[PDB]
Formats: structure tokens, C-alpha cells, sequence
């Protein structure tokens, strides 16, 4: 209950913050560029094509 | 290069804020406990009035 | 004879106060256990986990 | 655990790994030597007081 030294719940929260941040960054980059494919990371074979 | 350097240098505010909170509570609770600890031998004196 | 109550009482007092010292250790330090003498199994697993 | 070697040993290896990715970096080499020398003290400390 009164956990010691470790607020496990806060740790758990941090991960969801990370996930949302990653999605937002992707969306902003795509929105700015005007391209769904800013690098081979987005869509490799499609990038080549 | 800017991104790469940042991942080495910068601090994540969430992590350090959480650490700060942990340390704050630890300090407060510990000081109260210490007060009681010092009062202990004074209770032994309470045997010895 | 005479001493008996005092010997019983000092025994009880020492048990209680030793336990209190340990408890304060347990609150102050911020962890269930310090030494392998206490829960050696947990100590080994904590090392392995580290 | 701070009164124990395990902290240094695992830090030693963590440093070692980092060399395995920057083989041409003198600074990482120096840090590895530093970990090693710090670890020499600890072992000789425990032996010394044994």
C-alpha cells in the first residue's frame, strides 16, 4: 500500500506519455513535409517505388 | 547531430520531477522519525525520574 | 526471589526496544531488509535482479 | 550493496559494453581503466579486513 522508494504507478504512466509523444511527432513531421514518407523508416518498399 | 547529442545530454522533466517528489517525502518522513528516535532515550529517562 | 519481576520486565523491555530499533531502521532506510542474516533468499534474488 | 562489490562489477561490465561500440574512442578506454582501478580497492578492502 504505502509502497516504499518506488511509485510504480508513476513509472507506468511515463510509458504512455512516451507513446503519445512518438505519435504526435510522427504526425507533425508528416503534416509539415506534405509527404507520408519522410524517410525509408515510414514505408521502405514504397519509398523505393 | 542535434538529435543525437540531445539524447545524450538532456534530462526528461518527468523523471526528475518524480525523483524530486520521492526525495521530498523521504526527507520529511525521515526527519519526523528521527525526532521520535531521539525522544526514545528520553523515555528511558522517564523510567529514571 | 525478588529479582524475578525485574528480570522478566527487562527481558520484555529489551525485546520491544530491539524490535523498535529494527522497525525504525525499516522506516528510515526505506526498505524491508538490510542484511542477508534477515532474508538471505531475498538478498540473493535482489543481487541477481540488479 | 554499496558496501559490496556487485555495484562495481556490474558497472565495470556496463562500461565494458560501451567500449564494444566505440572501439576507437580513447576516453572510453580511460573510463574502463578507472572502473578497474576502483574495483581493485574494493576487493583488497574486503580481503584486508578479513
Amino acid at each position: 500500500a504505502q509502497v516504499i522508494n518506488t511509485n510504480s504507478l508513476s513509472l507506468l504512466t511515463q510509458n504512455n506519455l512516451n507513446k503519445s509523444q512518438s505519435a504526435l511527432g510522427t504526425a507533425i513531421e508528416r503534416l509539415s513535409s506534405g509527404l507520408r514518407i519522410n524517410s525509408a523508416k515510414d514505408d521502405a518498399a514504397g519509398q523505393a517505388i | 547531430l542535434t538529435s543525437a547529442r540531445s539524447r545524450i545530454e538532456d534530462s526528461d522533466y518527468a523523471t526528475e520531477v518524480s525523483n524530486m517528489s520521492r526525495a521530498q517525502i523521504l526527507q520529511q518522513a525521515g526527519t519526523s522519525v528521527l525526532a521520535q528516535a531521539n525522544q526514545v532515550p528520553q523515555n528511558v529517562l522517564s523510567l529514571l525520574r | 526471589s525478588t529479582q524475578m519481576m525485574y528480570e522478566q520486565n527487562m527481558s520484555g523491555i529489551t525485546n520491544s526496544q530491539a524490535e523498535w530499533m529494527k522497525l525504525g531502521e525499516q522506516m528510515s532506510t526505506g526498505k524491508r531488509v538490510t542484511n542477508p542474516s534477515d532474508d538471505p533468499i531475498a538478498a540473493s534474488q535482489a543481487v541477481v535482479l540488479s | 550493496k554499496s558496501s559490496s562489490l556487485s555495484g562495481s562489477l556490474q558497472s565495470f561490465f556496463t562500461s565494458l559494453q560501451t567500449l564494444v561500440s566505440n572501439a576507437e574512442d580513447p576516453a572510453a578506454r580511460q573510463a574502463l581503466i578507472g572502473k578497474a582501478e576502483g574495483l581493485v580497492n574494493q576487493f583488497k578492502t574486503t580481503d584486508q579486513y578479513l
